[PDB]
C-alpha cells in the first residue's frame, strides 16, 4: 500500500505507573533500505513522546508542524501541555487535510503533568482518536503486534517486565515482518527518569 | 445539458411568396414514454419573427424567457425600432456558440422564421453553432425524411403559394406520423405574413392503412 | 456498529455497540459512540468515525452558542436543520450515519440521518452495519407508549441480537436515557462475554533480551 | 537513470557524478556537469526530470546565495538540507509537482563533513553513503562490503576506482566518464576526471 | 458479474510434537458480515495417524476432502496398505498443481505421524508447494498466531532460555491460550474449538467452547 | 411490441400491435407479430425479431413432426415445453417474449408465457413487450373472471388501444385472433 | 529471495537463502530452496515455489527415465534442454520460474540457466532473485577461476550475507552446497545473525 | 415513490405512497411525501430525498418571504416558477419529482408538474415516481372531466392502491390531501 | 446463468421435534416489477425430503425436472430403497460445484428439509457449492432479518413443537413482509413429518400500521 | 534491441553480431553467441524474444540438416530464405506467434553471395546491407556514406571498425565485444573478436 511504501511499526504499551514506546529503525524505499537511524519517535516537551509510522515525508512534515503549534501554545501559556490537549491538537491538524490527507498513523505516549498518570492513544489518517489502557499499535504490520500484545500483557506491570514484554513483542513481530526491520529503539519513561535502550535485533 | 431528459422531435418550415409557414407537433416524450402529450413548441415572437425548436424543452423555455425579455425591452425603448429576424438569428447563434464553448451544451435544434420588410427569412440554429439560411428547413429526422419532398418541389417549382405550402406541410407531417416513433397525431401550424403572426389550432392527420390487408 | 433509538411514554432510550474495527481487525473494544450535543439532546454515529465526531462537535458548538445567546432550552429540529443543511452542503462526500434525539418543550423527538441528508422523524430507528438485527427485534416487539424498563429491556435485547449477529461488540452495550427531567448515561451496562483466564504464565524474565545501548536522563 | 555517488569520510565528503546527458537513444552530451556549488563548503547533485534539474539549480543555489549575501555568513549543511526538503515537500502537493532525486554534501566548522540524502518524495536522511537509480544497487553491494568509517581519502579514491571497474562490467548503460569532487577543511577541490578505456 | 471465489475465513493450527501432532480449528463458517453456522469442523480424520485441515473457500474444501478420500481408497484397494503422511502430502501437492490454471483457494495443513511414529506437520499453499515444519497457522488468523509460536515453540528471539521438549498437555494449554487470544481480536474466529490429537493409539477429539460473539 | 393473450370459457383471445422498430425509425409499419404453428395453436413474439422467428420455425418443425407421429391433435403444454427447452438451453444470446396460446380438445383454452429468462408458467392473461407495462397496470383492474368472447375482444381492444396510444414504440394497427373449439377467427382493427 | 551459482576449478558452488514471503508477510524462514534433483544434479527455487518445485520434480522424473533407459548418467545441457522444452509450452499463461541447473558433465563442470521466458543460457557466474544484483556485485568483486575451497565458501557466504543485509525479501538460514566431480555435497547451513556477529567485527 | 395529483372544480386532490427505500431495503416504512410550503399550497416529491428536502426548504423560505412582502396570498404559479428556476439552475446534480398543487383565490385549484428535466407545465392530472407508469397507463382511461371531491378521492384511492400493489418500491400506506377554498383535509387510509 | 432475470426471495426453514417446517412466498419479481405474483417455489419430493429455492426460477424448474427424474428412476428400481435427504444434499452440492466449475453458475439458493429414520434434516446449498447443515436456515435477506429470531429462540430453547415453529415462521414472514421490497402478502407453508409431506395453502399475514398515525 | 550488421561484398558477406545476453538491468552473459551455422555456406542470425530465438534456431537448423541428409546436398541460400519466411508466415496467424528478426547470409556456387533480411512480419528482402535494433538506426547511415559495391574485404573490415567506433560514442547500451564472421568460396571463416576500449 501507500502505507507500505517505507514500512513502519510503532508500539506503545501502558504499564503500572509508567509507559513505554518503541519503534523500528529501518528506512528505505519499497524493498531497498537506506539507513538504520531514522527517527520516528519525537520528544514533545518533557515526559511526553509521540510515535509516527507510515509515509516518512508526512512523518517529518507533521512532526515539524506539530512542533510549530506546540511551541506557540507553550509560549502563549507558560504551562506545559496535557496529553488530551495534544490529542485534540493532532486530530485537528489531521482533519484540516480531510480530503488532502497525510499518510501516517500517529501514536501519543506520555504521562500526567501533575500526577504520574500514564496515557496512551492512537489516531487514524483523518483524525479519529482512540484511548485504551493496554496497548496501541500502528504501521504496516498490525496483526502480529495485536496477537503478541494480547498474548503477553498484564494489567499491573513493574517497569522491568514492561520493558521485557514490549521487547519480546517488538522483536518477534518485526522478525515476522518483511518491509520493516533492522533494529529496534525502545523508550521507557517514568516520573523519575527517562530510559532509552536499543535492542540486538536480527539484521536480516 | 449533458443528457436531454424530455425531447421534442422534428420541426418543419418553408418559405412561400410573402410569408413563411412553420409547423411542429405537441409531444413531450421522455425516453420512449409519451409523458407530456399536450405542449406548445412554437413561440410567437412580436409581429415578424417566430421560433420553433426541438430537443430539451426546458432549454426552450429558458430561451423563450430570455427572448421575450429582450423583445419587450426593445418595444419599451419606444424608438420605433424592432429586431429583424436575422438579428435574432445572429444573437441566438452567438448565444449557442458561447454556451457550447464552455463545455456545457444547450440541447436544442432551432428554426427561426420571420417576415420583415417584404423579404421572407427562414433561419436554422444548431446546438454546435452551425447556422445558415435555407428556403426549406427540416430538423432531426425531418432532414432524413421530409427534406427530399421539400427539395423535390422547390426544384420543380422555386416559388409557391400559401395553400400549396400548407398542404405540403400537411403531407410531410403525415409522413412523419407514418414512420417516426417520436411523432404524434396532433400538431399546430404557424404562419407569418405581413399581416402578422398566426398560430393555428392543434390539427390532426388522416392516415391510410390499406396495406395491412395484405399479408 | 449498531445504534438504535426508541421513544417510550416520556422520552428516548439510546444504545450503541463499541467495537471500532479498522478493516478486518478488532482495533478497539470500548469507543464512545454516544456523543454529547446538549443537556437535552444527544447523538449517535455510524460509518466513518472521525467525520461523525467532528460534525457532531461542530454542531454541538453552534447549538451551545445559540442556546447561551438565547437563554433557554434548545430545540431538536434546529439540530436537525443544521445537520441536514451541512451534510447537503458537503454533497454526500462526508459519510456520517447519525441518530438524533432529545426532549424539547414539545417533548421527545427522534431523528434518523443518512449521509446524503435525508432525515426522518420515526418512533424507532436502527443505523449501522448490523442494524438489521435490531430492526428485527424492534419490528417484532414494539408497541406504542411503553414503560421505562420495558423500553430498556427492548433496546438491550435489540443490540444484543446485533452482537449475536456479525460486527457487534465485545462491549457492555452502552445505554442512554433522556427524560423530561432526568438525564442518565450508562457505560458498563451489561457484560455478557467474560474473557477466559490465562492457562500459562508466559512471563518474560528480567534479562531475556540483549541490550545494545542504554541511556538514562533524569528529570524533575 | 544514471547515478552520482556520495561517500562520507572522516573529514571529507567524496562525491562523484557522471558526464552523460543522453536522450532515449543517443548520447547528446558526453561532458555534462551536474555539480552545483552552493557556497564555499556545500555542494549539491541532482538526478531526475531534466526540466526540473535546472529549476532546482536556480531556486536552491540562488536562494542560498541570497541568504549568504543577506546575513553575512554561510549556512550549515543541515539547514540547507532542511530548506530543500521543505521546498520539495511543499511543491509536491500542487498542480506542478517536482520529481528529482537529490543528495547533499556539506562541511561545517563544528559538525565537520556532512552527507544528506533526498528522494522524489522529499525525505531527509543522514547516511554514510547513498544510492539512486540502478548504479544504486551495483555500487551499494561493493560499497557496503568495503566501508570503514576510519578510511583515508586515498583508500576512498581507490575504492571508487574499484567500484567503477565493477560498474563498467555489468550494466546495460554506457557511462564513460565520471567527474569527482572532494570537500575538506578548505573547500571544494576538483580531482581529475575519471574515465576508463574498457577493453 | 459472477465471481468464482469468496472468502469464508477460518483458522487452522498444527503443532508437531515428539510423538504427537495436535491439530485444532474453530467451527465457524461466515460470509462477509454474516454468520452461516457455528458448527463446521475444519479438521478431518483420514487414517488412524493422519488428520487434515482445510480452510479458505469452503466448497473447494469439501471437494478436495472428498477427492482425497477417494484417492486414499484407491491406494488402499490397490496396494493393500495405508499411505504414509508424506505420500499424502505429495499426492495433495500433485492435486493442487493439477488444478494450476484454475486454483483452489484453500489453505491446507496435514498433521500426523511418520513411519517412525514421530510428529509431522506438512504445510501448503494454494498453488501446491509444501514443506515439513514444526508448527503452522493457516487461514485468516495466521499473522496473529505465528509470532507467539515463534516465541514459545521456537524459543526464538530469546536469551539464556534452554530448550525443553514440548510436552502434550503444555501444548494443550498453549492451544487454548492462542485460540482465546486470537478470538479476542479476529472477526473470523470463535464459538467453539475442535482439537484433534494423533497418538500412537488413535485419534482423540475434544470440544472446547469460546466466546459467543 | 405490446402483445397480450387472454383465455375465457370457450377458447382464448390474442392480440398485438405491429410496428417493428429499430432505434427511433420504424422499419415496418404493419407486421404479423402472431404466428401460426399448428392449426389450433398460436404464439406471439417480442424482443428481437430474427431470433424469435428462428425459434418459432424450429418449434413448428419439431411440433408438427411430433403431432404427425402421434396421429393426434397435440397439446398446448407440449409446445410450451418445447419453447421452454429451446429458450433455456442456449439462452445467453436471445431476447424472446414468447406467449403460447391455443384451444385444446383435452384441456380447453390455455395461455402460457415464456419471458426472457426461460421460465414457464400458465396464466389466465398475459402481457409482453416493452410497451406492455401500462395495460399491465390496469389489466388487474379491468378484468373480471368469467368473460364472454366479445367482452374479451373489447377488453383487449381497449388495452392495446391505450398501449398503442401511450407507448412511443407501440402504435400502428391492431391484430386480434379468436381460437376456440370451432375455428380460427382472425381480424384486424384499425382507426 | 536471492540465489547464486558460479563454477570454478574445483567444481561448482551453489548457495541460497531460505526466506519465502507472501507479499509483505513472511511465510517461513527455513524454505529449503535448492531442490535436490539427483545424486548428481541440483535445481533451485527462483521465483514462485510450486512452479520451480513441480517442474524440477518432473525433470528429475525424466532424467531417471533416461538413465534407466540408457544405463548412463545424463548430461547437464540435456537436462536444461528438457526443462526449457517442458516450460516453453505454457508461454504467456503465467508461469513464474527462473531456476538454475547445476551438475557435473563428461565435459566437466556444467552451469546453465533456464527461465520461464526460455532464456536457456550457460555462463560462468549467475545470480537470480530480487537482491540478485547485490550478489552480482560482491561476487564479481571476489570472482576468479583459480580460487580455493575456503575462499569460494567465504565468497559465497559473504555474498548471501550482504544480499540479505541490503534487500528485505531475503533472509533465513544460508544454505551452502558444493558440487564435485563425483557428486554434490552440503557444506553448511548458517544463520544470518551468526554471520553478522562473525563478520561485523 | 408514487405520487398523484388531481384537480377538480373546487380545488385539487393529492396523494402518495410512503415506503422510502434504499436498494432493496426499506429504510422508512411511512414517510410524509407531501410537503406544505404555504397554507394553501403543497408539493409532493420523488426521486432522491435530500435533494427535494433542501429544495423544499429553500422554496419555503423564498415564497414565505415574498408572500409576507406582498402582504397577500401567493400564487401557485409563483411556486411553480421558483421550483422551475431552482431545478433548472442545478439540473446537473438534482433528481426531483416535484408536483406543485394547491387552491388559489384568483385561479382556483391548479396543478403544475416538474420532472427531472426542469420543465414546467400545467395539467389536469399528474403522476410521479418510478412506479407511476401503470396508473399512468389507465389514468387516461378512468378519468372523467368534471369530477367531484369524493370521485377524486376514490379515483386517487384506486390509483395509489394499484400502484402500491403492483410496484415493488411502492407500498406502505395511503396519504391524501384535500385543498379547496375552505380548508386543508388530510387523512391516511388503507384498502 | 450470468444475469438473473426472474428471482424469488428469502426462504425460511426450521427443524422441530420430529419434523421440519419450510415456508416461502409466491412472487416472481423481475427487476422491480412483481410480474408473477402466483407461483409455487417449493417442490414436494416423494415422501421424506422437500426443496425450496430462490434466485432464477428457470433453474429451479430445471432442477425440479432433474430431481423428479432421479426420484422416479429409483422408485422404479422397485428395490424398496429411496434417497436420504442428505444424499439429495450431496448430489445437489456436487451438481452446483460442477456448474460453477465450468463458469456457468446456477443463480440459486436452495433449502433442503427432510425427516427420515427418526432424525430430522435441514440442508443448505449455495450457488458457490457452499453447503452445510444447520438447525435454522434463512436465505437472501432472511439471514440478515429473520435469522436473529431463529438464533434468539433456539438458544432460549433448543427443541420446539410444530405449533411453536409454525407460529415463529408466521411472525418471521410477517416481518419480511414489513421491510423487504421483494416481498408479497401471500405465502405457503410446507411441513414434513413421518406421516408424509404436506403443503399448506396460500396463506397471508396480519399487518399493523398504527405507527403511521404518529408524525 | 541489441545489434547485428549485414554487409555484402562482390564475393563475400560480412556479418557481425554482438556477444550480449542482458536481462532488463544487468548483462547476464558477455560471451553469448547468436550465430547458427546452417550448412557449409549458409549462416543464420536471430534477434527477438529470446525464448523464441532458440526454438526457431532448433527448427530451422535441424530441418536444413535433414534436407542435407535426405537429398544429399546443400541448399541454396534463396530456397532456405523462402523456407524461413514461409515458416514465419505460417506461425504468425496462430495462437502461438514468434517475434524474431532475422537475416540470412549464404553463398552459392552459381549465384555467389547473397544477403537476406527478415522482420517480425515475415518479409523477404535482398539487401546490400541491413541491421536490426537501434544500432541499425545509426549504422545504416554510418555505412551508407561509404558503400561501394566493388569493395575489398579489408576496406569492409576497416569500415566496420569505423562504424563500431561511431556506435560506441552516442549510444546508451553498452555493447563491448562483437564477433565477426565472413563467407567465401571456401566456407565460413571467423575473424577475431572485435572489442574496443572506450576512453
Amino acid at each position: 500500500s501507500i502505507m507500505s511504501y517505507n514500512g513502519g511499526a510503532v508500539m506503545a504499551m501502558k504499564g503500572k505507573n509508567c509507559v513505554a514506546i518503541a519503534a523500528d529503525r529501518r528506512f528505505g524505499i519499497q524493498a531497498q533500505m537506506v539507513t538504520t537511524d531514522f527517527q520516528k519517535i519525537f520528544p514533545m516537551g518533557d515526559r511526553l513522546y509521540i510515535g509516527l509510522a507510515g509515509l516518512a515525508t508526512d512523518v517529518q512534515t507533521v512532526a515539524q508542524r506539530l512542533k510549530f503549534r506546540l511551541n506557540l501554545y507553550e509560549l502563549k501559556e507558560g504551562r506545559q501541555i496535557k496529553p488530551y490537549t495534544l490529542m485534540s491538537m493532532v486530530a485537528n491538524l489531521l482533519y484540516e487535510k480531510r480530503f488532502g490527507p497525510y499518510y501516517t498513523e500517529p501514536v501519543i505516549a506520555g504521562l500526567d503533568p501533575k500526577t504520574f498518570k500514564p496515557f496512551i492513544c492512537s489516531l487514524d489518517l483523518i483524525g479519529c482518536p482512540m484511548v485504551t489502557d493496554d496497548f496501541v499499535v500502528s504501521g504496516t504490520c498490525a496483526e502480529q503486534m495485536y496477537g503478541m500484545c494480547e498474548s503477553l500483557w498484564e494489567p499491573n506491570m513493574d517497569p522491568d517486565h514492561l520493558f521485557e514484554t514490549i521487547s519480546q513483542a517488538m522483536l518477534n513481530a518485526v522478525d515476522r515482518d518483511a518491509v520493516s526491520g533492522m533494529g529496534v529503539i525502545v523508550h521507557i519513561i517514568e516520573k523519575d527518569k527517562i530510559t532509552t535502550r536499543t535492542l540486538k535485533a536480527r539484521m536480516d | 445539458t449533458q443528457n436531454p431528459m424530455v425531447t421534442g422531435t422534428s420541426v418543419l418550415g418553408v418559405k412561400f411568396e410573402g410569408g413563411v409557414v412553420i409547423a411542429a407537433d405537441m409531444l413531450g416524450s421522455y425516453g420512449s414514454l409519451a409523458r407530456f402529450r399536450n405542449i406548445s413548441r412554437i413561440m410567437r415572437v412580436n409581429n415578424s419573427t417566430m421560433l420553433g425548436a426541438s430537443g430539451d424543452y426546458a432549454d426552450f423555455q429558458y430561451l423563450k424567457q430570455v427572448l421575450g425579455q429582450m423583445v419587450i425591452d426593445e418595444e419599451l425603448l419606444g424608438d420605433g425600432h424592432s429586431y429583424s429576424p436575422r438579428a435574432i438569428h445572429s444573437w441566438l447563434t452567438r448565444a449557442m456558440y458561447s454556451r457550447r464553448s464552455k463545455m456545457n451544451p444547450l440541447w436544442n435544434t432551432m428554426v427561426i422564421g420571420g417576415y420583415a420588410d417584404g423579404e421572407s427569412f427562414l433561419g436554422y440554429v444548431d446546438m454546435l453553432g452551425v447556422a445558415y439560411e435555407a428556403p426549406s428547413l427540416a430538423t432531426g429526422y425531418g432532414a432524413y425524411l421530409a427534406q427530399p419532398l421539400l427539395r423535390e418541389v422547390l426544384e420543380k417549382q422555386p416559388v409557391l403559394s400559401q395553400t400549396e405550402a400548407r398542404d405540403l406541410v400537411e403531407r410531410c407531417m403525415r409522413v412523419l406520423y407514418y414512420r417516426d416513433a417520436r411523432s404524434y397525431n396532433r400538431f399546430q401550424i404557424a404562419t407569418v405574413t405581413e399581416k402578422g403572426v398566426e398560430i393555428e389550432g392543434p390539427l390532426s392527420t388522416e392516415t391510410n392503412w390499406d396495406i395491412a390487408h395484405m399479408i | 456498529t449498531t445504534i438504535a433509538g426508541v421513544v417510550y411514554k416520556d422520552g428516548i432510550v439510546l444504545g450503541a455497540d463499541t467495537r471500532a474495527t479498522e478493516g478486518m481487525v478488532v482495533a478497539d473494544k470500548n469507543c464512545s459512540k454516544i456523543h454529547f450535543i446538549s443537556p437535552n439532546i444527544y447523538c449517535c454515529g455510524a460509518g466513518t468515525a472521525a467525520d461523525t465526531d467532528m460534525t457532531t462537535q461542530l454542531i454541538s458548538s453552534n447549538l451551545e452558542l445559540h442556546s447561551l445567546s438565547t437563554g433557554r432550552l434548545p430545540r431538536v429540529v434546529t439540530a436537525n436543520r443544521m445537520l441536514k443543511q451541512m451534510l447537503f452542503r458537503y454533497q454526500g462526500y462526508i459519510g456520517a450515519a447519525l441518530v438524533l434525539g432529545g426532549v424539547d418543550v414539545t417533548g421527545p423527538h427522534l431523528y434518523s440521518i443518512y449521509p446524503h441528508g435525508s432525515t426522518d422523524k420515526l418512533p424507532y430507528v436502527t443505523m449501522g452495519s448490523g442494524s438489521l438485527a435490531a430492526m428485527a427485534v424492534f419490528e417484532d416487539k414494539f408497541r406504542p407508549d411503553m414503560e421505562e424498563e420495558e423500553a430498556k429491556n427492548l433496546v438491550s435485547e435489540a443490540i444484543a441480537a446485533g452482537i449475536f449477529n456479525d460486527l457487534g461488540s465485545g462491549s457492555n452495550i452502552d445505554l442512554c436515557v433522556i427524560s423530561k427531567n432526568k438525564l442518565d448515561f450508562l457505560r458498563p451496562y451489561t457484560v455478557p462475554n467474560k474473557k477466559g483466564t490465562r492457562l500459562g504464565r508466559y512471563r518474560c524474565e528480567k534479562g531475556t533480551t540483549a541490550v545494545l545501548t542504554e541511556k538514562i536522563t533524569p528529570l524533575e | 537513470m544514471e547515478y552520482l555517488i556520495g561517500i562520507q569520510g572522516p573529514d571529507y565528503v567524496l562525491v562523484a557524478s557522471d558526464r552523460v546527458a543522453a536522450s532515449n537513444i543517443v548520447q547528446m552530451k558526453d561532458d555534462h556537469d551536474k555539480m552545483f556549488k552552493m557556497s564555499e563548503k556545500i555542494l549539491l547533485l541532482c538526478v531526475g526530470e531534466a526540466g526540473d534539474t535546472v529549476q532546482f539549480a536556480e531556486y536552491i543555489q540562488k536562494n542560498v546565495q541570497l541568504y549568504k549575501m543577506r546575513n553575512g555568513y554561510e549556512l550549515s549543511p543541515t539547514a540547507a538540507a532542511n530548506f530543500t526538503r521543505r521546498n520539495l515537500a511543499d511543491c509536491l502537493r500542487s498542480r506542478t509537482p517536482y520529481h528529482v532525486n537529490l543528495l547533499l554534501a556539506g562541511y561545517d566548522e563544528h559538525e565537520g563533513p556532512a552527507l544528506y540524502y533526498m528522494d522524489y518524495l522529499a525525505a531527509l536522511a543522514k547516511a554514510p553513503f547513498a544510492a539512486h537509480g540502478y548504479g544504486a544497487f551495483l555500487t551499494l553491494s561493493i560499497l557496503d562490503r568495503y566501508y570503514t568509517p576510519t578510511i583515508s581519502r586515498e583508500r576512498a579514491v581507490e575504492l571508487l576506482r574499484k567500484c567503477l571497474e565493477e560498474l563498467q562490467k555489468r550494466f546495460i548503460l554506457n557511462l564513460p566518464t565520471f567527474s569527482v569532487r572532494i570537500i575538506d577543511k578548505n573547500g571544494i577541490h576538483d580531482l581529475d576526471n575519471i574515465s576508463f578505456p574498457k577493453q | 458479474r459472477f465471481s468464482p471465489y469468496v472468502f469464508n475465513g477460518g483458522t487452522i493450527l498444527a503443532i508437531a510434537g515428539e510423538d504427537f501432532a495436535i491439530v485444532a480449528s474453530d467451527t465457524r463458517l461466515s460470509e462477509g458480515f454474516s454468520i452461516h453456522t457455528r458448527d463446521s469442523p475444519k479438521c478431518y480424520k483420514l487414517t488412524d495417524k493422519t488428520v487434515i485441515g482445510c480452510s479458505g473457500f469452503h466448497g473447494d474444501c469439501l471437494t478436495l476432502t472428498k477427492i482425497i478420500e477417494a484417492r486414499l481408497k484407491m491406494y488402499k484397494h490397490s496396494n493393500n496398505k495405508a499411505m504414509t503422511t508424506g505420500a499424502i502430502a505429495a499426492m495433495l501437492s500433485t492435486i493442487l498443481y493439477s488444478r494450476r490454471f484454475f486454483p483452489y483457494y484453500v489453505y491446507n495443513i496435514i498433521g500426523g505421524l511418520d513411519e517412525e511414529g514421530k510428529g509431522a506437520v506438512y504445510s501448503f499453499d494454494p498453488v501446491g508447494s509444501y514443506q515439513r515444519d514444526s508448527f503452522k497457522a493457516g487461514g485468516s488468523a495466521s499473522a496473529m498466531l505465528q509470532p507467539l509460536l515463534d516465541n514459545q515453540v521456537g524459543f526464538k528471539n530469546m536469551q539464556n532460555v534452554e530448550h525443553v521438549p514440548l510436552s502434550l498437555d503444555r501444548a494443550m494449554r498453549l492451544v487454548k491460550d492462542v485460540f482465546i487470544s486470537a478470538a479476542e481480536r479476529d472477526v473470523y474466529t470463535g464459538d467453539a474449538l475442535r482439537i484433534c490429537i494423533v497418538t500412537k493409539e488413535g485419534i482423540r477429539e475434544e470440544t472446547v467452547s469460546l466466546r459467543k460473539d | 411490441t405490446t402483445i397480450m393473450a387472454v383465455q375465457f370459457d370457450g377458447g382464448v383471445v390474442l392480440g398485438a400491435d405491429s410496428r417493428t422498430t429499430t432505434g427511433s425509425y420504424i422499419a415496418n409499419r404493419v407486421t404479423d407479430k402472431l404466428t401460426p404453428i399448428h392449426d389450433r395453436i398460436f404464439c406471439c413474439r417480442s424482443g428481437s425479431a430474427a431470433d424469435t422467428q428462428a425459434v418459432a420455425d424450429a418449434v413448428t418443425y419439431q411440433l408438427g413432426f411430433h403431432s404427425i407421429e402421434l396421429n393426434e391433435p397435440p397439446l398446448v403444454h407440449t409446445a410450451a415445453s418445447l419453447f421452454k427447452e429451446m429458450c433455456y438451453r442456449y439462452r445467453e444470446d436471445l431476447m424472446a417474449g414468447i406467449i403460447i396460446a391455443g384451444w385444446d380438445p383435452q384441456e380447453g383454452g390455455q395461455v402460457y408465457s415464456v419471458p426472457m429468462g426461460g421460465m414457464m408458467v400458465r396464466q389466465s392473461f398475459a402481457i409482453g413487450g416493452s410497451g406492455s407495462s401500462y395495460i399491465y397496470g390496469y389489466v388487474d383492474a379491468t378484468y373480471r373472471e368469467g368473460m364472454t368472447k366479445e367482452e374479451c375482444l373489447q377488453f383487449t381492444a381497449n388495452a392495446l388501444a391505450l398501449a398503442m396510444e401511450r407507448d412511443g414504440s407501440s402504435g400502428g394497427v391492431i391484430r386480434l385472433a379468436a381460437i376456440a373449439e370451432s375455428g380460427v377467427e382472425r381480424q384486424v382493427l384499425l382507426g | 529471495t536471492t540465489t547464486l551459482a558460479f563454477k570454478f576449478r574445483h567444481g561448482v558452488i551453489v548457495a541460497a537463502d531460505s526466506r519465502a514471503t507472501a507479499g509483505a508477510y513472511i511465510a517461513s524462514q527455513t524454505v529449503k530452496k535448492v531442490i535436490e534433483i539427483n545424486p548428481y544434479l541440483l535445481g533451485t527455487m527462483a521465483g514462485g515455489a510450486a512452479d520451480c518445485s513441480f517442474w524440477e520434480r518432473l525433470l528429475a522424473r525424466q532424467c531417471r527415465i533416461y538413465e534407466l533407459r540408457n544405463k548412463e548418467r545424463i548430461s547437464v545441457a540435456a537436462a536444461s534442454k528438457l526443462l526449457a522444452n517442458m516450460v516453453y509450452q505454457y508461454k504467456g499463461m503465467g508461469l513464474s520460474m527462473g531456476t538454475m541447473i547445476c551438475g557435473w558433465d563428461k565435459r566437466g563442470p556444467g552451469l546453465y540457466y533456464v527461465d520461464s521466458e526460455g532464456n536457456r543460457i550457460s555462463g560462468a557466474t549467475f545470480s537470480v532473485g530480487s537482491g540478485s544484483v547485490y550478489a552480482y556485485g560482491v561476487m564479481d568483486r571476489g570472482y576468479s577461476y583459480d580460487l580455493e575451497v575456503e575462499q569460494a565458501y567465504d565468497l559465497a557466504r559473504r555474498a548471501i550475507y550482504q544480499a540479505t543485509y541490503r534487500d528485505a525479501y531475503s533472509g533465513g538460514a544460508v544454505n551452502l552446497y558444493h558440487v564435485r566431480e563425483d557428486g554434490w555435497i552440503r557444506v553448511s547451513s548458517d544463520n544470518v545473525a551468526d554471520l553478522h556477529e562473525k563478520y561485523s567485527g
